DNA sequence: GCAGACACTACGAGTACATA
DNA sequence: TTTATGTACTCGTAGTGTCTGC
């Protein structure tokens, strides 16, 4: 690292670095608090989406068990580090099999991204992990659960990282704000809430994009508007008064109002359908056939948007099929 | 001109001192001071420890004011080494917390001159105080012997125990094919000074090793005619090959039950 | 040689009496070629678009440009497989096909362009059927005319514009190469004809090949060569209009189709199919000549006609997206004996 | 850092065949094969968890004792077990010359044995047909598929069973009384139903929540882990009503924490173990959960995605 | 010693007479080897009353525990012939094979000169037990052109490319499933011998579940006999069942068990399901999506949907088809996503044979997609030939 | 000591698997 | 038997090194 912090993202800067820390997780920090101090730990398994302080907890967790250098008493493994069956033969089994170098402790190895490693590796893994348990400690990191052998989910302990909460996000944006010297309106709080969809690193960038937005870092208070313009996501309003044009208005009236929503700054098809879907979900819809056919045609739409084409087609597609849909209802 | 300059006497002590620990570790962080070159590096197992140490009196010419911590890679180190005749004249070169260093092959001391670069790594890993402590057991032994026990054990079992008890070393490695059970009586003579079994005794050992580590310190044994070893139950194996100047040790962490 | 495809080929600009304004366009870009920008000439196979990019080239370097040399090169691939692809080069310009192996046609990409660009300023690239480039070496090629430009030019020369990804068809400039006119066509022809020493009785066997080529110049001229060779040197204006081999297979495929309706027709068809692709012929072409053959029959219905073109496009997508083109074939003739039936 | 318990998965685990619960059958033929000591060669098969290495290494310390150190040779996926620098050494460890008590031989326990090559088993044939004398085997593998023909035929097949949930909450209630630990049985219950005939998921979860809340009431089991995700999603799929799939996905899936491609692959694995619908519905079931499987590792994984492959499973399901 | 070796080994046969079935083979055997040296005086210009004079090498096949290696060892040990054997458990590379019984292709037995009228006791007949656990092949067949000793070899299946070589090299003997009389007879000696209690009726299940594999028979008598001595027809289903054997299966069986329309039917789905279908699949995933496409019209079909034409079905096992080509180009690309195996396996397989099952209209018949891929691939690269000479 | 002999590590080409 | 990366295994070869010897 380089002239320390200040320097580097508000995603790397605002790492926990205590297990007091972390945020949203309560159940799970608490239990594994409760495992250090009794004195046992078993072979922990953290599952969850990106972004929900699995590697951050674990990091915490074997700072606290450790002293301050814990990268000398453990074995941290990545996607990054090759990992084949020869490394799990080699350098794991040395890990596992010996004694501490630096003091009287067990060891602890971290795999992180482990759902990378081929079936063979698990296999290994598997004996291995078994056999020398006495006096070493596997933690497995992974965001996929379908990519690990059945024998290596039924050896280690399941722990299940569920997306952060509201009221953890407000904390961890409070305490920010607070170091940064920076204001910031309810309004653009709940903004972000929703913005998240559960990760704090979409957090963490996009209060760093506004900072940088503002022309003047301090006084001026982050408004929903300054998220809105720096993250590109429709308003609300915005989405709200599109499909209302859908809905009710005639095709030379709806299209014009899309064309003149998406040119007025820059908005895209894409994070706008999905904004469409949510809405429509806050509905209630008397036939099941509006909502399947919504549904499919709003899927199909996305996947070719995602393989890209024109814009102008899709955006009549998505109106010809929201007119569509909410006719076969009456 | 630059801040940090040390030229060896020959490139051949460098070469020989860097590939006794090419093969068992791969990044390497330097730390140059004003009392001389240490470097301590982790393998990657993290079981073997390595702390080298030269002396100011290994060579020649040796002027470095300010600390700098050199972290690099003992791979194209090596290759970097590989090039350049035995018998030329290197001379270490560094600036005020530089990318890279500056690798003077100077050929015989006139004409040709080269001027080999390696980028420096980036390894912000601190320097490990794991010195020394109350050690139960320390003896010595002739480096050419200890290497032929344990080149010899090793093909015969997976894991050496060394054991020390009442004056007295005793190797064992049990395995598939046999068990070897060489021993040593502690003796002193005279006559050729070099080779001596000395050994200190506080409160007997009995500790297991692994054969490819126990193999990767005596590939270090070409450095020094004698090495001595340190055991305790709660420390890892201490292996102090004697250098001109400085020492090589060899943290190796024995293995439980 | 003595083919009279070959034979006569308008090497300048001036002897292009194909199209004045295409002409008049290219001769715009050559007035200053300078700044001449990476093209990509697009449309119906046969209208002649290499002829345009060899007037071209030789009309921004000067003559020579048309004297050729074969150079093959070695290329090594994952694992140890040989695929040693040549390189018709030539001073001025380098020509370059993915004619080898589609799964690793980026690597030939990859390592020739780069060996190009180690330094009459620039050398032009022509890439002939650069739609069948599997949009790999396209991903390659998007930096690789971008980063290197002032030393290295393409010519991009395809016959569809499909399956060229966007940002291609976004650093490329876009040249529209139009069939020739029938009337245009028998003037061809009829110049051939006249520089050839073959008698006509009249020019009505020049307007029935023009009609029979369908805009397509180049098996025009086949045509007229294999009728001249086999009338003696003197057309007859009786003359069967002969069709390539390979469209007599297709229609009495379709005329199998129509007539029976049986699982046993299938197979019979099945078998024609394997012949067909053991023949040399692409997926896209076949389903498109069986598409268009089975809707000139007669005795359909629109309905029917509708089925057919519907599921023609379904099963030409799955080609797009296939491997095996069997399976999508014999699967688009069952649906249109379930469709006719 | 202090020394760390034992784990209650390996601080419990058995020493004799009796203390093995579950498939009452094999573990009497297993204390026959003891007491008898002529142990033919056998493969064990079996889901993960249910007690096969355990049985195993009972048998092996049970047929020959002090000479357990040298006697058996252990092989596992950790060992390098190939075709050339492996057949050396269980060719001399079957020829190795050690006496035994009359009825007890050599074991070679090559656990995990699904993993190997097939020349290691080729070679493997010959070298169980020659020294069958002297030395036997103990293949112990979850999935006997890989195991060539040849080696079945000349092995003895015992096939493990899931444990039936009075089995595990036998030993469960053992462990209990063991550990005396305060109990309810509607959270032992809770434990059955969350280890699905898993044994040491059984005694993890056990762990977990005496150590996460010292009581192992329900509310305190459903609140450390989890139910089993692939009931949820059979749950989901099931049902009648749009509105309550979707509902059932968005509640228990997404805003619990599932990645799209795990609940795409459970639905799949579901769907094709699934019974109680019509095979040919079952069929196009699993082709348009596939469809959206492709979408899914195309790159757009989407809340939408799912939402249309429940929508299009209810139009198959409802017969349009 | 007694009740410390095991039951496969002790109740091995003594003699040919001992042998369960197999009779024709193991008399073919006998007379083979009976006669080689007639054949080489006779410097193997011409063949004998049965074709033995013109191989001085044969081969034996077959399921595995039907008696291959028993029926080896008792005719060279009743003849006399000094047995060499090589094993699976050796090397058989090439350089080691020229560095093996290379020299002993002609020596004679130094063993034999000392154990010994055994006329016949001093030559060397070469065993290669266990040929599929192999340049060795290339080597055996040069072996078999010239070899001065009596030269037999065992496998398992000569289907396989690789005993291609040894097409017309050696006299082919074929071990087939042995008739349930002989083994009936053999456990009734080895019941009334062992002291439990064996039903008549119990043995031809059990060869049925067994498929045929005489020493799994005994394995699974030993085993029973551990703790129940008492062999009755109440358990035979529940013993069936716990041994059945999960035997792989051939591309066109594979074929053959797809296409047929019982599997499909609601009562043949409560066994049968289609987790089995997968599994079934996947023993040859490469071979599978191939045979299932070459004859999925030339069936009856017997499970059409009411209203619903052969025609029909045949285009909708079509369609998936196609789709089922687009999923495998998926999985065989630069992406390389083969947790999309279970789903071709459906869209390749289970549902396209779910809509044509039924009797054959003809017969399975191998691929021909490879051959015609083949030989369109030679003529891609002549025409490119041509196409590069001509430009 | 130079030469041969020796067995070792290192390297390269080929084959086969890929969901339970 | 084509498939088209990445992994793991296996073998073979070429040198490279120290060890015996005259
Ligand atoms: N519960 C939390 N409390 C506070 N900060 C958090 C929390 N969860 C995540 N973060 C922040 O998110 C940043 C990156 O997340 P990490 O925890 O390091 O990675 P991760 O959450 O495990 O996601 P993956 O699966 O590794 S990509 C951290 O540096 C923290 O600043
Ligand atoms: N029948 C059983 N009785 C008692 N404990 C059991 C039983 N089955 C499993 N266990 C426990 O399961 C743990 C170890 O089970 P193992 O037998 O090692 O799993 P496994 O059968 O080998 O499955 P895999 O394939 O190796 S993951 C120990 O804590 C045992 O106490
Ligand atoms: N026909 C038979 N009659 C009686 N016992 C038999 C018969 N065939 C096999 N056995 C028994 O099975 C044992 C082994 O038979 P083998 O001939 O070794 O099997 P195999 O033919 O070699 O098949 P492989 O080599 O495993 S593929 C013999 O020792 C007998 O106990
Ligand atoms: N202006 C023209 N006058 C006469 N013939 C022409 C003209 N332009 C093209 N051709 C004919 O077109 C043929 C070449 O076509 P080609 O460039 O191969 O088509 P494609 O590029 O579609 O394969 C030549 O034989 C030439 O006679
Ligand atoms: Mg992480
Ligand atoms: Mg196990
Ligand atoms: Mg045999």
């Amino acid at each position: 690292e380089k002239r320390s912090k200040e320097n580097l993202p508000w995603v790397e800067k605002y790492r926990p670095e205590t297990l007091d820390e972390v945020y949203g997780q309560n159940e799970v920090i608490t239990t594994v608090r409760k495992f250090v101090d009794e004195g046992k730990l078993p072979h922990l398994l953290f599952y969850g989406p990106p972004g929900t302080g699995k590697t951050s907890t674990i990091v915490a967790l074997a700072r606290e068990i450790y002293g301050k250098n814990y990268s000398n008493m453990v074995l941290e493994l990545n996607a990054s580090d090759d990992r084949g069956i020869d490394v799990v033969r080699n350098q794991i089994k040395d890990f596992a099999s010996t004694r501490q170098i630096f003091s009287k402790g067990f060891k602890l190895i971290i795999l992180d991204e482990a759902d990378a490693m081929t079936n063979a590796a698990q296999n290994a893994l598997r004996r291995v992990i078994e056999r020398y348990t006495k006096n070493t400690r596997f933690c497995v990191l992974a965001n996929y659960a379908h990519k690990l052998t059945p024998a290596l989910l039924s050896r280690c302990t399941r722990f299940r990282f569920q997306p952060l909460p509201q009221e953890a996000i407000e904390r961890r944006i409070a305490n920010v704000l607070v170091h940064e010297k920076l204001k910031l309106s309810p309004n653009a709080e709940k903004a972000l809430i929703e913005l998240s969809n559960g990760d704090m690193r979409r957090v963490l960038n996009v209060l760093q994009s506004c900072k940088a937005t503002l022309d003047n870092p301090d006084e001026d208070e982050i408004s929903d508007d300054v998220i809105y313009e720096c993250c590109g996501a429709p308003r609300p309003s915005d989405l709200k008064a599109v499909l209302k044009s859908i809905l009710e208005d005639d095709w030379g009236t709806a299209h014009y109002t899309l064309n003149k929503v998406r040119s007025a700054k820059g908005l895209a098809l894409i994070d706008l359908i999905e904004g469409i879907v949510k809405i429509l979900e806050d509905y209630e819809l008397q036939n099941e056939e509006t909502r399947v056919h919504l549904l499919t045609k709003l899927a199909d739409i996305e996947y070719s948007i995602s393989k890209g084409g024109n814009d102008q087609i899709q955006g009549s597609a998505v109106i010809g099929a929201i007119k569509a849909s909410f006719e076969n209802e009456t | 001109a630059s801040m940090l300059e040390a030229k060896f006497e020959e490139a051949s002590l460098f070469k020989r001192i860097i590939d006794g620990f090419k093969d068992c570790v791969q990044l390497v962080n330097f730390q140059c001071k004003e009392d001389g070159i240490i470097a301590q590096a982790v393998d990657d197992s993290r079981v073997l420890l390595v702390s080298l140490e030269i002396g100011v009196e290994a060579f020649q010419e040796y002027r470095c004011d300010h600390p700098v911590t050199l972290g690099m890679d003992l791979t194209s180190l090596s290759k970097i080494l590989r090039c350049g005749n035995n018998t030329d004249t290197l001379t270490l070169i560094a600036d005020n917390t530089p990318d890279s260093i500056i690798l003077l092959f100077e050929d015989t001391k006139k004409d040709r001159i080269a001027e080999y670069s390696l980028k420096l790594m980036d390894i912000d890993a601190d320097f490990l105080k794991i010195e020394e402590l109350q050690y139960d057991s320390t003896l010595s032994l002739p480096s050419s012997e200890f290497s032929k026990i344990v080149r010899d054990l090793s093909q015969l079992s997976d894991s050496i125990n060394i054991m020390i008890t009442k004056e007295t070393i005793k190797f064992v490695a049990d395995g598939d094919i046999g068990s070897g059970s060489v021993i040593i009586k502690p003796f002193v003579d005279m006559e050729h000074p070099e080779t001596s079994i000395k050994l200190e005794m506080d409160q007997p050992v009995d500790l297991t090793f692994g054969a490819k580590y126990l193999l990767d310190i005596i590939k270090g044994s070409s450095l020094s005619d004698r090495v001595g070893i340190r055991l305790s139950s709660e420390a890892p194996a201490l292996f102090q090959f004697d250098l001109k100047s400085g020492f090589l040790q060899f943290f190796l962490a024995p293995k439980f039950n | 040689m003595s083919l009279w495809v070959d034979k006569y080929r308008p090497k300048s600009l001036n002897a292009l009496s194909h199209n004045e304004e295409l002409t008049n366009f290219l001769k715009s870009l050559s007035d200053q070629p300078r700044d001449l920008p990476h093209l990509l000439l697009y449309g119906p196979n046969g209208t002649g678009k290499k002829t345009r990019c060899m007037a071209l080239l030789e009309s921004i370097f000067g003559p020579g440009v048309y004297r050729l040399k074969i150079d093959v090169r070695q290329f090594v691939t994952a694992s140890n497989r040989k695929l040693e692809l040549n390189v018709v080069s030539s001073p001025y310009h380098l020509e370059i096909t993915p004619s080898d192996m589609g799964n690793n046609d980026r690597i030939v990409i990859q390592e020739l362009l780069k060996e190009v660009a180690q330094m009459h300023r620039y050398k032009c690239v022509i890439i002939n059927e650069a739609n069948s480039l599997t949009k790999d070496a396209q991903a390659a090629l998007r930096r690789t005319m971008e980063k290197y430009s002032k030393n290295i030019r393409l010519i991009m020369v395809c016959d569809s514009m499909s399956p060229i990804i966007a940002p291609i068809k976004s650093r490329c400039l876009l040249i529209r190469c139009p069939a020739p006119s029938d009337s245009e066509i028998s003037t061809i022809l009829s110049d051939v004809v006249t520089n050839e020493r073959i008698q006509l009785e009249t020019k009505d066997i020049l307007k029935r090949i023009a009609q029979a080529s369908n805009g397509n110049l180049r098996v025009s001229l086949l045509m007229l060569e294999s009728m001249a060779l086999n009338n003696e040197l003197a057309l007859k204006s009786s003359s069967p209009i002969i069709k390539p081999d390979w469209i007599i297979v297709i229609h009495k495929l379709t005329r199998k189709i129509v007539k029976e309706r049986s699982v046993n027709s299938l197979i019979e068809c099945r078998a024609v199919l394997y012949d067909l692709l053991a023949h040399c012929i692409p997926a896209n072409i076949i389903l498109k000549e069986l598409t268009f053959s089975l809707l000139d029959v007669e005795t359909l219905n629109t309905t029917n006609k509708s089925s057919i073109i519907e599921y023609s496009s379904v099963f030409d997508e799955r080609l797009s997206l296939g491997n095996k083109a069997i399976f999508h074939l014999e699967g688009f003739i069952a649906k249109v004996m379930c469709c006719l039936d | 850092t202090l020394s760390l318990q034992l784990p209650w998965v390996e601080k419990y685990r058995p020493q004799v065949l009796s203390d093995i619960v579950g498939n009452k059958e094999t573990i009497d033929r297993l204390q026959q094969i003891a007491k008898d000591g002529n142990m033919p060669h056998m493969i064990i098969s079996g889901m993960p968890g249910i007690g096969k290495t355990t049985s195993v290494h009972c048998l092996a310390h049970e047929l020959l004792g002090r000479s357990y150190a040298d006697g058996v040779l252990e092989l596992n996926a950790s060992d390098d077990r190939g075709i050339d620098v492996v057949r050396n050494q269980i060719k001399h460890f079957a020829q190795k010359k050690l006496h035994l008590p009359p009825g007890k031989h050599k074991i070679v326990i090559l656990d995990e044995a699904d993993s190997m090559t097939a020349g290691a088993q080729q070679a493997l044939r010959r070298t169980m047909e020659l020294y069958s004398n002297s030395t036997r085997f103990a293949f112990a593998c979850n999935q006997s598929n890989k195991i060539i023909e040849p080696l079945q035929s000349r092995c003895a097949i015992l096939r493990y069973s899931k444990l039936s949930d009075e089995d595990v909450l036998k030993r469960l209630l053992q462990i209990i009384k063991l550990e005396d630990v305060k109990y309810t049985n509607d959270g032992l219950e809770a434990i059955i139903f969350t280890a699905e005939g898993d044994m040491r998921q059984a005694i993890n979860n056990l762990q977990s929540t005496v150590a996460g809340h010292g009581l192992v009431n329900a509310d305190n089991v459903f609140k450390i882990v989890d139910s089993p995700h692939p009931l949820i999603v059979k749950k989901m799929l099931l049902a009648s009503n749009l509105e309550d799939s979707i509902q059932i996905l968005r509640t228990d899936l997404w805003k619990k924490g599932y990645s799209s491609i795990d609940i795409v692959t459970t639905s799949f694995r579901v769907t094709k173990n699934l019974a109680q619908v019509k095979e040919s519905v079952r069929l196009e079931m699993i082709k348009e959960i596939g469809l959206t499987h492709m979408r899914i590792l195309e790159g757009v994984g989407t809340y939408l995605q799912l939402a249309s492959m429940l929508a299009k499973i209810h139009k198959l399901n409802n017969k349009a | 010693r007694e009740e410390d070796k095991l039951w496969t080994v002790k109740y091995a046969p003594t003699n040919l007479q001992q042998v369960c079935g197999n009779k024709g083979s193991v008399m073919k055997l006998k007379n083979w080897l009976a006669n080689w040296e007639n054949s080489k005086k006779n410097s193997f210009k011409h063949a004998g009353k049965d074709g033995s004079g013109v191989f001085r090498a044969a081969m034996l096949y077959g399921p595995p525990g039907i008696g291959k290696t028993t029926a080896a060892h008792l005719v060279a040990q009743e003849l006399g012939y000094d047995i060499l054997e090589q094993n699976a458990s050796d090397v058989r590379s090439k350089t080691l094979l020229n560095a093996g019984v290379k020299n002993a292709l002609d020596n004679m037995s130094v063993v034999g000169y000392f154990k010994h009228q055994n006329l016949n006791g001093k030559h060397f007949v070469i065993i290669m037990d266990e040929v599929d656990g192999m340049g060795g092949v290339g080597q055996l067949a040069q072996f078999c052109r010239k070899t001065s000793t009596p030269l037999i070899l065992i496998c398992n299946e000569r289907n396989l490319p690789k005993m291609r070589p040894f097409d017309r090299v050696c006299l082919d003997i074929q071990f087939r499933r042995p008739d349930a009389n002989s083994i009936k007879s053999r456990l009734m000696t080895i019941a009334i011998r062992e002291k439990f209690k064996l039903d008549p009726n119990v043995i031809d299940r059990l060869i049925q579940t067994t498929r045929g594999d005489i020493r799994q028979v005994i394995n699974l008598l030993s085993t029973i006999s551990t703790t129940t001595k008492t062999i009755n027809h109440e358990n035979i289903n529940e013993i069936s069942k716990a041994w059945e054997k999960n035997i792989a299966l051939k591309p066109f069986d594979i074929a053959h068990k797809m296409l047929d329309g019982q599997i499909y039917s609601d009562i043949g789905s409560r066994n049968f399901t289609l987790n089995d279908k997968i599994a079934l699949y996947f023993d040859d995933f490469d071979f599978t999506p191939l045979m299932i496409q070459e004859n999925y019209l030339s069936t009856r079909p017997s499970v059409l949907k009411p209203g619903q034409s052969h025609l029909e079905a045949v285009a909708e096992a079509a369609n998936c088809i196609s789709l089922g080509d687009i999923v495998e180009k998926k999985i065989r690309s630069s992406e390389q996503l083969w947790s999309l195996l279970p789903l071709h396996a459906v869209l390749s397989s289970v549902y396209p044979a779910s809509k044509v099952a039924g009797h054959m209209a003809g017969r399975i018949n191998f691929t021909a997609w490879l051959g015609q891929n083949s030989k369109s691939a030679k003529y891609y690269r002549l025409l490119q030939e041509i196409h590069y000479h001509t430009r």
